[PDB]
């Protein structure tokens, strides 16, 4: 009774027989802004259902040579469903998320991901391109996944929101993180609150025969959506 | 911005044209921090 | 008059979950007496980092220990008591000869990610709200301490910076200067957490334009206003040539420290101020390297 | 309240006096664009001859919503209807009423 | 105190000062649905602030020969604001609305305008198009007022929610109407639950030299805005 | 705990406004004395329309008048009291010789809009939710009472609808059949307010196919699925032929009658069943026309 | 056209929410203002001149 899972968001529902618990970003759950740690004096809009709920983006292939991944929240989701449009009609965003990297395979596979969240995710490289710093949907691809192309050892990186898919064990991994910044609210047109990091610390492998096409999926779900200074349309 | 909602509708005998004065101020929930000398003016030649 | 719906939902809570509480701790945790233990269905040892959590196994689970009073403190691994110590930060340079700074004034922008001692500690976390204590050590490129006057001027964002030497901006009749003499011990200065934000942001993952973010314009990404406190002036109180050849070097210490989500420390060399960027043509690793993992 | 230069573009020295009014004259079309210009107090817009404005320039940052009034000078007999917005930040200038 | 007025939904604030009062269709107010007239089983979306606001869309010019034009309000603000996309992401819709028919003029000019709200708003001509049975923005134009282009007397339009902008006494008419269906949500993307119909009984007149450019535009509001059956995003 | 917008919210209720009560009303409103008054600041009779309201002025303000007791009952002004009278709304032909209904059988579609007289009234109203009771006069085209036997069978949509005047449709294990004599007196008839819809619609301002409402597809406009009732089926009950020329009429009562939004009369020729379409080519006035509005 | 500051608030202008302003306004006061030195004279005794 704490392999099996199931998560209820909006008009969505996700499973799991191989789940190795659910972590909540630094014990905390997604709530919404006091009426002191606000500044935007207009009652926002809390959709809810109609946002939070969950959405599956993008899907990646593990190799026997992959590097690793990684993807930019705020953005990610804008452009898509009706998230994406009051993030793109409003100004001030505000929101919790519920993450859920799904990636199966036989117990005759062998294989770990690293699977954690990064706040305030820079890059380096001299400056990387906007298609590098915010790759919304499909992600971008690391280079250096030792250095996180950050110039940061990814061997301290379990010390944040973290969790392992040892295929050997279970079979996906889920983490819930709420609101973070120095801000009650800010656009996520142009500022990403935190980042998704997926790397292959153990080489995946198995003998051949074996189906080879093994997918990696990601399913987000915010949580507790808050958006203020309604106005024009905007993208980016 | 400022846009024409309908038209400036006038009778047979009044300016076609008019003029609109605007008037600035803050709210009472306005507060101002810190401080600085100002920026938007400066003196080019020394007082006599 | 209520669709139930409005009833239930929680929407517009905005007190967090939490469910993990900060208790008191001065002393270590003390060892307690620990006997032997042989039975199924206890796995103390057995863990599954899987899940992403710090196996919870004890030492007595582990071996039989014996009891031990722990009266080692930790009040210096605080923040305070870590952070709270000058270091090296600033640097300006006014010598007589050179291309640097002539005319004898200089313009210092407010950033001290230009040291490393100073900026590894600090890039630990990625949010911090604080107070600083600034302390000024001028001197010659020697050690020659000089009978020399000079007018340090702060200059926030905004503010009229000074031009020249004698620029009209170091009336400062609003501003806060300092006045002092080589002679006279450094200057010392308190300084409160100033900022639109609630706290100092050392990584920001976005633009502060808003705009296109054309290639050219990729010299935004990470730069963050909430952290621009303006810039720092500073120059010899006369008409005339300075004289003497100056080297200011400015140190702070952190008072009243708030730091938050904790990151990986540094791994590579520094190389841009407020930039990540590191040496991708030669990387090194995290630390020394051995001939063989069986093998000392 | 003090007066908010918006048509600050005449600089003759003998038409520095309009640059306190406003120009509003009778269309035709539908959905005309009258005037335009910054939000922000403290910048070098037309918010530098609010005496608001001017004390800014003492101050580093601020806080609170604004308050700004027209009045129509033109004749009695003048009517009509406008619409005045604002473009929370993140927003570019409207081109469509 | 009767002819001044503001209203203030959202983030938008109407002004007036010949208004001629407020009538509410059929004595009604607009509210949400219960939860026994309901049979959609799933909570719905109510927005609010981010569509229940004022929505300044199309103009039209006045002149002495002009016939008459109308809308129909379930379409009409459709691919517009935050509303537009819940009307076309989600599948049931419900809502009720604020209009306000503004057309100012001098005291030297002479004209009356009929605005008036009709339910189920069918045309007939032998079967007309979707560009004359949906004319969203810009609506359409009457060709035959007298009947309405329904076969219908337009002098018996006064037993619906109407209300009269003479030029000699008001310049502005403003009519608050509740959701109306046989059902409780219903998609507005192919049905209009009504209508919005503007015609000229008095022929606009002015003696020459007088601005002769007469507009008169048209805001509405959405009210009590609610949503059901979130699916992929659709246009028609 | 509570953001005070979500408790403020007032969001949710399934309660209507109203703001008007309906109150009871048998005898028309009694006429009360009225002596003259002069005064200013009371314009009873001053009015403006451009409001959208009926005057409310009474009689009393404007003339003296006297008293009166309104015994005149309003109660043949009623729904039921003006709605539930017969009325002819159907009319199948099954001819001996002919190209229309041949085999013996006929598959009517149920809808009303095939008759002025009814659909005239009717059409008052935007929604209507109530019963009826249907009559079928069964005769031959001169009005000869012909000793024949008929089966009329309701086909509900979705059900298996009769091809031949012996189709396994005419079973109806399940659906409702009524069989007859041409001797015996009309089929009497009780039928309960059938729809998916709360309430019949007169006028439907959409489509019901959701798709592309291309030019050929604009015979879908105003066309509502809750009007659809099926069919009606009529045919002797033989396996030879009728013997005798044929022609049904089916006349209609409605019982417990609830209309809700009123619209204007209709001005002109119905043209098509269910399709407010008029004659366009030659438009005639609501009513009749005079020489001069000044004279009779 | 009567000289006085429009007493209109954002509540009647728009469906504001709640916010509790602390704000202080202490820094806006007239000695936290004036209070701070700055320079009014300067005299000058030269050798030569
Ligand atoms: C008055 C002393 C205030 C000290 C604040 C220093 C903050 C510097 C951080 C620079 C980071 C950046 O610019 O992106
Ligand atoms: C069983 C008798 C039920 C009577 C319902 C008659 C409804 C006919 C309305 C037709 C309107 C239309 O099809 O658009
Ligand atoms: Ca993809
Ligand atoms: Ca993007
Ligand atoms: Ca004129
Ligand atoms: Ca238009
Ligand atoms: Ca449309």
């Amino acid at each position: 009774s704490d392999r099996v899972a199931q998560l209820t968001i909006g008009n969505s529902t996700i499973t799991t027989q191989e789940a190795a618990n659910i972590i909540v970003g630094y014990g905390e759950w997604p709530s919404y802004c006091s009426d002191d740690d606000a500044t935007a004096v207009d009652k926002p809009t809390r959709p809810d259902v109609s946002v939070n709920r969950f959405y599956t983006l993008d899907t990646k292939l593990w190799e026997k040579s992959s590097k690793g991944w990684y993807w930019k929240f705020p953005d990610v989701l804008t452009e898509t469903g009706v998230f994406g449009q009051n993030a793109q009609f409003h100004y001030l965003y505000r929101s919790g998320f519920c993450i859920h990297v799904q990636c199966n395979a036989s117990k005759f596979h062998q294989g770990a991901l690293l699977v954690a969240i990064l706040p305030e995710y820079v890059i380096g490289t001299s400056h990387p391109p906007y298609k590098q710093t915010q790759p919304g949907a499909d992600g971008f691809e690391l280079q250096h996944p030792y250095v996180l192309d950050a110039g940061i050892p990814i061997s301290q990186l379990t010390v944040c929101p973290h969790q392992w898919i040892n295929l050997r064990t279970n079979n996906c991994a889920t983490i819930i993180v709420p609101y973070m910044n120095t801000l009650p609210f800010d656009s996520a047109l142009n500022h990403c609150n935190f980042g998704l990091l997926v790397v292959p610390i153990s080489p995946l492998d198995f003998d051949q025969g074996a189906t080879p096409v093994i997918p990696i999926t990601i399913t987000l779900a915010p949580m507790c959506s808050e958006f203020a200074g309604l106005r024009q349309a905007v993208t980016q | 911005s400022i846009w024409y909602q309908t038209n400036y509708v006038v009778p047979i005998g009044a300016p076609n044209t008019a003029y609109i004065i605007a008037l600035a101020a803050a709210q009472k929930n306005f507060t101002m921090k810190l401080c600085k000398d100002t920026s938007h003016i400066l003196q080019t030649a020394s007082i006599q | 008059d209520r669709v139930a719906d409005v009833i239930e939902s929680s929407i517009g809570d905005s007190v967090s979950r939490a469910l993990t509480q900060a208790l008191p701790a001065p002393t270590g945790q003390n060892t307690q007496v620990s006997s032997h233990r042989l039975d199924t269905g206890e796995v103390p040892a057995l863990q599954a980092a899987e899940i992403g959590a710090s196996s919870n196994t004890s030492d007595e689970s582990m071996i039989e220990t014996r009891c031990v009073l722990n009266s080692h403190s930790t009040a210096e691994t605080t923040l305070d008591s870590f952070f709270s110590r000058a270091g090296l930060v600033g640097e300006i340079d006014l010598p007589l000869e050179g291309t640097t700074n002539p005319n004898g004034y200089a313009n210092w922008d407010i950033d001290i990610t230009g040291y490393a001692q100073m900026r590894r500690k600090v890039e630990l976390f990625t949010y911090m709200r604080f107070d600083a204590e600034f302390t000024f050590v001028a001197c010659t490129p020697t050690g020659q301490v000089v009978p020399q006057l000079l007018q340090y001027m702060f200059v926030p964002p905004g503010a009229p910076k000074p031009e020249s030497r004698e620029s009209l901006a170091w009336q400062t009749a609003t501003n806060p200067s300092v006045f002092v003499k080589l002679t006279d011990p450094p200057a010392q200065v308190s300084v409160p957490f100033m900022s639109p934000a609630s706290a100092y942001q050392w990584f920001y993952d976005g633009y502060p334009t808003f705009g296109e973010h054309k290639q050219e314009k990729d010299l935004e990404y990470g730069a963050c206003p909430n952290n621009m406190m303006g810039t720092f002036s500073v120059r010899n109180v006369g008409s005339s040539k300075s004289k003497y050849p100056l080297v200011v070097r400015i140190y702070m210490r952190m008072k009243h420290v708030r730091a938050w989500i904790p990151r990986p420390m540094r791994n590579q060399n520094y190389l841009f101020k407020a930039n990540p960027n590191y040496a991708g043509n030669s990387i090194k690793p995290t630390g020394t390297s051995r001939t063989a993992i069986t093998t000392l | 309240e003090t007066i908010l230069e918006v048509n600050n573009v005449p600089t003759n020295a003998t038409s520095l006096m309009e640059r306190l009014r406003f120009p509003v004259s009778a269309q035709a079309g539908k959905g005309e664009l009258c005037a335009v210009f910054r939000a922000d107090p403290g910048r070098d817009g037309p918010w530098q001859s609010t005496m608001l404005g001017q004390l800014c320039g003492y101050y580093t940052q601020w806080s609170g919503s604004l308050e700004v009034t027209f009045m129509f000078t033109g004749s009695f007999m003048a009517t009509g209807k406008m619409l005045i917005a604002y473009t929370p930040p993140g927003g570019p200038l409207p081109k469509d009423r």
